[PDB]
């Protein structure tokens, strides 16, 4: 007695962790992080033309932007053969890219009485109540047609500086360079866009015949009404053609087994709820089981959503002159990362359950109950000081440093300073005074006080637990 | 200005062992002095032999016999052998004879003459029966003595004096056996011994090399092997000529007001001078003589231990006997245990010091060419343009490379003396592969086919009447085994001699290059050559490997291994001498551990002491054997090369491999010895806490580190602090218990 409940459960948890690890072994490649980093880094390398070299970050003025627009802005995907356009014979001319842009309308407010004749194009921030469908220009073709997003097989935007709705217009490329170049030249002859655009998203789907896996690239551009534009780009390894060999069948069988195990665990918990202590939360240890159940439910829901998207996506590839619609199953890499995290959590739970066999090598590492929260009081007071330093650095610097250009990466710069990567080659001449002061007062208060107190907070806990164990 | 490390290491080891020995002997002497303030039997002591002998006399008892020594009793008590009184003889006899004649007693009339008849205090059998149970019945008188079985004869006086002085006058093995009531203090025994050792070293150092002009006894014939007229003679004469300055200080130690206090300072001054002169003359010893010096010193020490001290003790006994005709020559168990433990550690210290000296000689004995090898290899790689040779990645620039930077190097007016024409090799594997899909290479190596065991002709296979002109050149026994990235290659492969002359080299290169012999499959090529240098007496094995994993892209690498070619047949070189006594030490350790295995029985597993003593044996055996293998391989390769010098290559790479393996093993052994020396530091009372706190802290620490690494190579432990937390608690608790 008093040993089956600590052995059978540990063995079952270890077996579940092993099964999850086996399933995740053939799920994603080991270079997924490096591939994602390379894709994110090389998303802003568009040249201007043979005359000027105004890149994306070097084309903001008149002639620089004009040179950037006129050139290889749309010739990146289409390349001349040694029709078809394959850069490395891996992504042939099978489909066309898509572009979505959302705009708003001006004149939705009243100008001040003093500036009635001075302020006319006074437009507030774009919103759902500021949607317009007024087309401008001469109606000559079908490129100026009004349509919604629900009936066009689309979705929302979810931008950075502006999360606009699904309204706007869409543009599609061609399957050859000969027509695409002519269309681009014709469009560039006159104006092509207005200043009222809120969010812009370019989505590209590539077959990538070298390795059977769908590839999706998303580039976001959002312009707010307070000034400034936040650009971003990312890639996602969408899973829609994963059925290749018996590995797909093995993965499906593993998913079915995991679903059956989750159902059995839920049934056991239900049978041990209504006939046992229910509606109880004063344990501080069962929260781990609740989180495990929630993670299993989330994984099951992700698998169900992926299956539904795959079933919906089976209606594509009807013709040989269209593009693959992958704007509905772009949550594959995130789902795989979540599955890996869930497997790691299951392994951790199994190890925690099975570590009770250790006489004294694991009893000192079980101090969560003694330290129930007992530590967020340090995390909050550390993050407040971190944000204060980040704000100070982003204000005093940020114009002649080339590093502290925006907050999200100022956080990363301070983190790298903590880790040991210090530059100190641009701070000193950016500001001779208050520059070194920042660095010294940061290193002194980080490496001598806070990081030195976070050791004591767990030292005293260990001493207290050891005292209790000795006295017991 | 060249420095010889042999004498420096020897003197340093001698001084260190003297310091540690003196440190132990001071505490042992303090314990003895505290004591100096069972073999026998504690039988009934109801002795009333003192009747009508009114005097407060003293009784002297001497437990004679083999390995026997006992002090005299005393009269302590209210009576204390008072007027017409008796006494009970029951004292702590530290040493007494076994079942043999152990009887020697004397009565000193400390006052009036005792008129009685004391027969014996019969101790028949209580602890070990040191003697028999009988009586003497000798009437007491003034200065009355009686001895014998269980006066003035000159027949047994000499044997008694020899017995009591055979291990006290013999200075070497007398530090263990100082008898009480001796003013020699047992601590200047160590000073005298180290003085003798340092004088031996100084005399034998100044004799060799520094002084000779008489008959050229030292010179061209530096045969360090013992010829009985070159080595032992120097040792014997050195042993003889040091006694005139040894016996004086030995006499002044014994017997007189305060000169002995500064005698220590004088001894240290002369020892310092003797070390300094040896160190100053050490610069001018060629390597062949530094070993003869050590052998002569070892012989000289053995002379003063096996025949120079016995005649000393005999002559001193004869002097003391013939002339002056003199006649007079609970806590207790724990103290004996402490003395035994001190003796054991003292006798282990000498063995440990000798082993440390041996391994230092084996490792750092030739540690003067270490810098030269580094400079040589740096010079070789920079000249061949190593960064340029590694930069090439296609199979066509190799030819202009080795046509403008290699040929001028190997072939030139002087051009860095070569000692052997270079070679070119190849492997093709006869299971030709196909180009891989584009993109990054398959960095796991593929297309593992058979092996080349066929002969081909110019171009490729076209035999007409004879066999293939390009034979496989079947691999030797030694081989090389470069352990390449794709696969571990062997020495077999088709070979070309690359000509003999500069224009011949170019002609052969062009003519053989227009045939495309290594362009299609070409698993590997290899390119190796030798670079002997006479200035520092070092060789260099240089090889250039170039791998073709995928038909198109080629992987390249190089390595330069410098070494010192020393043949086994050269005589009795220092590595040969130091690699055979290491075998003796390994055998000693193995037999000492086997003598404990069966002594304790079985279940000697799960004990670190039972396993740490086998790793040491294995390491010493490996170090001893690898050096012998290297010497044999070097001699074989050298004789093979000299046999066919103008046309052979002989591939000296195996010697370079062995010379690095041996040097690695010799460094690991010294590292282990240094760790053991660090462990031996716990004997200080206030410094014993650290090691034992670490001992109690390691188990759980390793356990929890394993627990964390299983949970995850991110820095969590040493990131900020956790280990200090456990160490502080354990150290505080243990130091609290200690105080």
């Amino acid at each position: 007695k008093y040993l089956k409940s600590v052995l059978r459960e540990l063995v079952t948890y270890l077996l579940f962790l092993i099964v999850l690890c086996i399933l995740t072994y053939g799920m994603m490649s080991s270079n997924v992080y490096y591939y994602t980093r390379m894709m994110s880094q090389l998303f802003l390398d568009t040249p201007v033309s043979k005359t000027e070299k105004t890149n994306f970050k070097t084309l903001s003025s008149m002639e620089d932007f004009w040179k950037f627009t006129e050139g290889s802005l749309l010739d990146g995907l289409y390349w001349k053969m040694q029709n078809r356009s394959f850069i490395f014979y891996e992504n042939l001319l099978l489909g066309v890219p898509r572009i979505r842009q959302l705009r708003v309308r001006n004149g939705s407010c009243s100008i001040p009485q003093d500036l009635r004749d001075e302020i006319k194009e006074c437009y507030d921030v774009y919103s759902v109540s500021s949607e317009d469908r007024a087309p401008f220009g001469p109606r000559n073709g079908t490129a100026w047609i009004y349509t919604s997003e629900k009936d066009l097989n689309g979705s929302s935007h979810w931008g950075i500086i502006a999360t606009y709705s699904g309204a706007g217009y869409y543009l599609d490329l061609s399957r050859t360079r000969e027509e695409t170049a002519a269309q681009v030249a014709s469009l560039k002859k006159n104006v092509w866009l207005d200043r009222g655009t809120r969010a812009t998203f370019i989505d590209f789907s590539v077959y990538n015949a070298n390795i059977n896996l769908f590839c999706v690239v998303r580039l976001l551009v959002e312009f707010p009404a307070t000034g400034g534009v936040i650009p971003s780009w990312q890639f996602q390894p969408l899973k829609l053609i994963r059925y290749v060999t018996t590995f797909d069948f093995f993965l499906a069988a593993c998913e079915i087994i995991f679903c059956f195990f989750i159902f059995y665990y839920v049934v056991e918990e239900i049978l041990e709820i209504r006939i046992h202590k229910l509606h109880y939360f004063r344990s501080f240890w069962n929260c781990l089981d609740v989180v495990i159940v929630v993670l299993s439910v989330v994984a099951i829901g992700i698998n169900i959503y992926r299956t539904s998207n795959v079933e919906v996506l089976l209606q594509f590839l009807e013709d040989q002159n269209t593009f693959p619609n992958f704007e509905h199953l772009a949550y594959w890499q995130i789902q795989f990362n979540n599955i890996a995290a869930v497997t790691v959590f299951f392994v951790w739970i199994k190890l925690f359950k099975f570590i009770n066999f250790n006489r004294t090598m694991s009893q000192l590492s079980t101090t969560m109950s003694r330290c129930a929260k007992d530590l967020f009081g340090f995390a909050i007071m550390f993050f407040i000081i971190f944000l204060a330093y980040a704000q100070l650095a982003y204000l005093v610097f940020g114009t002649q440093v080339d590093d502290f250009s925006t907050f999200q990466e100022c956080i990363f710069t301070q983190f790298r300073i903590i880790l040991g990567d210090i530059n100190f080659a641009e701070i000193e001449e950016a500001n001779r005074v208050l520059g070194p002061i920042y660095f010294t007062t940061f290193v002194f208060f980080m490496f001598f006080i806070l990081l030195n107190m976070f050791a004591a907070i767990i030292a005293d806990t260990y001493s207290e637990v050891k005292s209790d164990l000795a006295q017991q | 200005a060249d420095v010889n490390y042999i004498v420096m290491l020897t003197c340093a080891v001698c001084l260190v062992t003297y310091m540690v020995m003196a440190a132990i002997l001071h505490k042992l002497d303090q314990l003895d002095a505290s004591r100096g303030r069972r073999f026998k039997y504690e039988i009934l002591v109801k002795t009333g032999w003192g009747r009508g002998s009114g005097t407060t006399a003293h009784v002297g008892i001497m437990l004679y016999g083999v390995d026997s020594r006992s002090g005299h009793r005393h009269l302590d008590g209210d009576r204390a052998f008072h007027r017409n009184s008796l006494d009970i003889f029951r004292i702590a006899t530290p040493h007494s004879l076994g079942s043999v004649w152990k009887i020697r007693v004397w009565h000193d009339n400390k006052g009036l003459s005792p008129a009685w008849f004391l027969q014996h205090v019969i101790v028949r059998d209580l602890q070990t029966a040191r003697s028999a149970f009988f009586l003497v019945n000798d009437w007491l008188s003034v200065e009355t003595e009686a001895n014998g079985g269980l006066l003035l004869r000159f027949r047994r006086l000499l044997v008694a004096e020899l017995q009591r002085g055979f291990f006290d006058k013999h200075i070497w093995l007398s530090i263990w056996d100082r008898p009480p009531r001796s003013r020699f203090t047992r601590i200047q025994r160590a000073t005298c011994c180290v003085l003798l050792i340092c004088l031996f070293l100084g005399a034998n150092a100044v004799w060799y090399g520094a002084v000779g002009d008489s008959a050229y006894s030292t010179g061209h014939v530096s045969r360090l092997s013992p010829l009985s007229v070159d080595t032992v003679a120097v040792g014997l004469v050195s042993s003889v000529v040091v006694y005139p300055v040894y016996l004086a200080i030995l006499f002044l130690f014994r017997m007189p007001a305060w000169c002995a206090s500064l005698a220590h300072g004088l001894s240290l001054l002369l020892v310092a001078v003797a070390v300094a002169v040896s160190g100053w003359v050490g610069a001018s010893f060629p390597p062949g003589v530094s070993v003869a010096w050590l052998l002569s010193s070892s012989a000289s020490f053995l002379a003063s231990f096996l025949g120079w001290e016995p005649l000393k003790v005999l002559l001193e006994a004869l002097y003391f006997s013939l002339v002056a005709k003199r006649l007079h020559p609970f806590l207790a168990k724990e103290e004996a245990r402490k003395v035994k433990r001190l003796h054991g550690m003292l006798r282990s210290l000498l063995v440990y010091m000798l082993f440390l000296l041996v391994t230092l000689l084996a490792s750092y004995g030739d540690a003067s060419c270490h810098g030269h090898a580094y400079r040589l290899q740096s010079a070789i790689k920079q000249e061949l343009h190593s960064r340029a040779f590694l930069a090439i990645t296609r199979s066509e620039e190799l030819w202009p490379w080795m046509a403008h930077v290699l040929l001028p190097y190997v072939h030139g007016n002087q051009s860095s003396p070569e000692l052997g024409p270079p070679r070119l090799r190849q492997v093709r594997l006869q299971e030709a592969l196909y180009p891989d899909p584009p993109g990054p290479r398959v960095h796991t190596c593929s297309a593992a086919g058979g092996f080349s065991t066929s002969d081909y002709d110019v171009g490729w296979e076209s035999p007409h009447n004879g066999s293939g002109t390009w034979a496989y050149s079947a691999p030797d026994l030694l081989g090389a085994w470069s352990w390449g990235s794709c696969a571990v290659y062997d020495s077999g492969g088709y070979v070309q001699e690359l000509g003999l002359s500069l224009e011949e080299s170019r002609d052969r290169l062009r003519f053989l290059q227009l045939h495309n012999w290594l362009d299609n499959r070409s698993r590997a090529v290899f390119l190796e050559l030798t670079r002997y240098s006479p200035a520092v007496g070092l060789h260099a094995a240089v090889t250039l490997r170039l791998e073709f994993p995928a038909a198109g892209r080629a992987l390249a690498a190089l390595s330069v291994r410098p070494f010192a070619l020393r043949r086994l047949s050269a005589g009795l070189s220092l590595p040969l001498l130091t690699s055979v006594c290491l075998l003796l030490f390994a055998v000693h350790f193995a037999v000492a551990e086997a003598r404990t295995w069966h002594r304790e029985g079985r279940w000697r597993v799960l004990r670190l002491g039972a396993w740490a003593r086998w790793l040491l044996v294995a390491l010493t055996a490996a170090t001893a054997l690898v050096r012998l293998a290297q010497l044999g391989a070097a001699d074989r390769q050298w004789t093979r090369f000299v046999r066919g010098r103008p046309r052979r290559f002989t591939s000296f790479d195996q010697v370079a491999q062995l010379s690095s393996a041996a040097r690695g093993l010799a460094a690991s052994l010294l590292f282990l010895l240094l760790v053991k020396a660090a462990q031996q530091l716990r004997f200080v009372r206030q410094w014993s806490v650290f090691g034992k706190t670490l001992c109690r802290a390691l188990p759980e620490l390793l356990g929890v580190t394993l627990g964390l690494v299983v949970l995850g190579a991110l820095r969590l432990w040493g990131a900020l602090r956790l280990g200090a937390v456990i160490l502080r608690w354990r150290y505080h608790a243990l130091r609290g218990e200690l105080y």
